[PDB]
């Protein structure tokens, strides 16, 4: 049973603390050298710190003095305790076993660590109004945690709809928006509303879209 | 310590294309470099270790060359499952391995120019002190497109935010999405807000743009 | 009888750090200024005694260990430090009464090509006592179902190879090393400066 499975990932303010848990099998971390690797959103993979077969660790400088790997060879599962925690940790976090020349051949399924000091706040649905072909969508702007789940006419127009990936704004609020590319010759009969839904606020919302004048 | 370098940051290939990706290296790691790669929101899966060696569980079609500071992973016949992301990794200096910055490879396609669209603020996104203006750049092809944000033709800076999609599966084109971002105070002392996109299949400048009043 | 340290800093072929070279010097005079006189060497920290206090005083033995490793790995060869050399291949005890010589040898151990023949141990369960030599040439057991001499998934080979090319840069090249450790038991001692 060839397999890395972590846990213990979350959301948590600065300052905070986090223990990491990669659950092994198939291999035993104990006699195997033993990564923490992490990756920022659109960023790539940055070693965080590792814990050979002797008992001995080590720490990029971000972390060292904050981080600690360790281990349980009885439950054959490692550990990263994340204490004092920055917003420069928010990222994916793998655990690995290196295989040195061999390659790090086995990697964890990720687990996420988002470290904000943000009240989780349900997103406000701004409408944006159409003006051969016309377009128009919804903003849905200041909403956290991720993450957001759009749909138009309740599932019925899903053909030039577009859902754009969220941003992380300078509040360390997200705001994303989602447009549709209709006929123009249908903003006087066609009825376009979206579907905003925020789990984590238990947000359901729904606006429709419509031009001014 | 050594740092890692791919040779194209994004690539475009046709499925049955040979592909050729290039990593580069600080100093001579006389082949102890992996090769990964990585599908969005799945982990890193090992392809080639220690230069050219095949990791077994991948097809046959990965090879690995390079043996100085000048590497190479070859895909002989680009399948769908194979656009992804792959980076190569550094066992000269294990366990503390960098690893490269990667090499993005999508579907090569027939250039197509954008449809250009801006919305202005919604009056109840006014209410709130805000305002939001949104330039929308809709299927293009390649992703590599520039937006630059005008108020009364001054060209602004620190207050836009862009967003790409995934290569659409039927389109595979690209959408975006620039959102500049300000104040109903600012907002409402300057009347014309504008947009200009240039990208590869605009002859010249595209600029879609409105006034308050309207 | 002067010790014959020659025959250990002008060898002309040292050995891989993972099968470290000893030699024990016994019943001659050694002068630790001609050591220290020159200043060939790039690392010389002594640990536990003086340089210029050591023609005076008497060893029962003095130990001449020498290997060849990278550049940036000579600051593992000092008391408690941790790394795949000091934890894999050479250790030195916490209190150690000795010095540590190195001189850089981009000359000798790194050829046009690169240099294979400089192996370090990388794969170990636990870590070294002081003064141990683990020469074990076993296919190393990452997994709990045994390798029997062949490698592949869970069974690695556990000595690498440095790629000492003499192009790179200085902590990635060869440097020599030589450990002098000073030792005394309640027996006669036989090692005396002038
Ligand atoms: C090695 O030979 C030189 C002469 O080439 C000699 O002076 C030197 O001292 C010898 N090494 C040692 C440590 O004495």
């Amino acid at each position: 049973e060839v397999q890395l499975v972590e846990s213990g990932g979350g959301l948590i303010q600065p300052g905070g603390s986090l223990r990491l848990s990669c659950a092994a099998s198939g291999l035993i971390v104990s006699s195997n050298y033993m990564s923490w690797v992490r990756q920022a959103p659109g960023k790539g993979l940055e070693w965080v710190s590792v814990l050979y077969a002797g008992g001995s660790t080590d720490y990029a400088g971000s972390v060292k003095g904050r981080f600690t790997i360790s281990r349980d060879n009885s439950k054959n599962t490692l550990y990263l305790q994340m204490n004092s925690l920055r917003a420069e940790d928010t990222a994916v976090y793998y655990c690995a076993r290196d295989a040195a020349v061999y390659g790090i051949d086995v990697w964890g399924q990720g687990t996420t660590v988002t470290v904000s000091s943000a009240s989780t706040k349900g997103p406000s649905v701004f409408p944006l109004a159409p003006s051969g072909t016309a377009a128009l969508g919804c903003l849905v702007k200041d909403y956290f945690p991720e993450p957001v789940t759009v749909s138009w006419n309740s599932g019925a127009l899903t053909s030039g709809v577009h859902t754009f990936p969220a941003v992380l704004q300078s509040s360390g609020l997200y705001s994303l928006s989602s447009v549709v590319t209709v006929p123009s010759s249908s903003l006087g009969t066609q009825t376009y509303i979206c579907n905003v839904n925020h789990k984590p606020s238990n947000t359901k919302v729904d606006k429709k879209v419509e031009p001014k004048s | 310590d050594i740092q890692m370098t791919q040779s194209p940051s994004s690539l475009s290939a046709s499925v049955g294309d040979r592909v050729t990706i290039t990593c580069r290296a600080s100093q001579s790691i006389s082949s102890y470099l992996n090769w990964y790669q990585q599908k969005p929101g799945k982990a890193p899966k090992l392809l080639i270790y220690a230069a050219s060696s095949l990791q077994s569980g991948v097809p046959s079609r990965f090879s690995g060359s390079g043996s100085g500071t000048d590497f190479t992973l070859t895909i002989s016949s680009l399948q769908p499952e194979d656009f992804a992301t792959y980076y190569c990794q550094q066992s000269y200096t294990t366990p503390l391995f960098t690893f490269g910055p990667g090499t993005k490879v999508d579907i090569k396609r027939t250039v197509a120019a954008p449809s250009v669209f801006i919305f202005p603020p919604s009056d109840e996104q006014l209410k709130s002190g805000t305002a939001s203006v949104v330039c929308l750049l809709n299927n293009f092809y390649p992703r590599e497109a520039k937006v630059q944000w005008k108020v009364d033709n001054a060209l602004q800076s620190g207050n836009s935010q862009e967003s790409v999609t995934e290569q659409d599966s039927k389109d595979s084109t690209y959408s975006l999405s620039s959102t500049l971002t300000l104040s109903k105070a600012d907002y409402e002392k300057h009347k014309v807000y504008a947009c200009e996109v240039t990208h590869q299949g605009l002859s010249s400048p595209v600029t879609k743009s409105f006034n308050r009043g309207e | 009888n002067l010790c014959p340290f020659g025959e250990v800093f002008n060898a002309t072929r040292f050995a891989s750090v993972y099968a470290w070279n000893r030699k024990r010097i016994s019943n001659c005079v050694a002068d630790y200024s001609v050591l220290y006189n020159s200043a060939s060497f790039s690392t010389f920290k002594c640990y536990g005694v003086s340089p210029t206090k050591l023609n005076d005083l008497c060893f029962t033995n003095v130990y001449a260990d020498s290997f060849v490793i990278r550049g940036d790995e000579v600051r593992q060869i000092a008391p408690g430090q941790t790394g795949k050399i000091a934890d894999y291949n050479y250790k030195l005890p916490d209190d150690f009464t000795g010095c540590v010589i190195a001189w850089n040898s981009n000359n000798l151990d790194s050829k046009v090509g690169g240099n294979y023949n400089y192996l370090y141990r990388l794969f170990r369960k636990s870590n070294l006592k002081p003064f141990e030599r683990d020469i074990s040439t076993e296919i190393y057991q990452a997994g709990s179902t045994p390798c029997n001499g062949v490698e592949g998934f869970n069974c690695y080979f556990p000595l690498q190879s440095y790629g000492f090319q003499p192009t790179n840069g200085v902590g990635y090249q060869p440097y020599r090393v030589v450990v002098l450790s000073f030792e005394l038991l309640h027996a006669p001692a036989t090692v005396c400066g002038p």
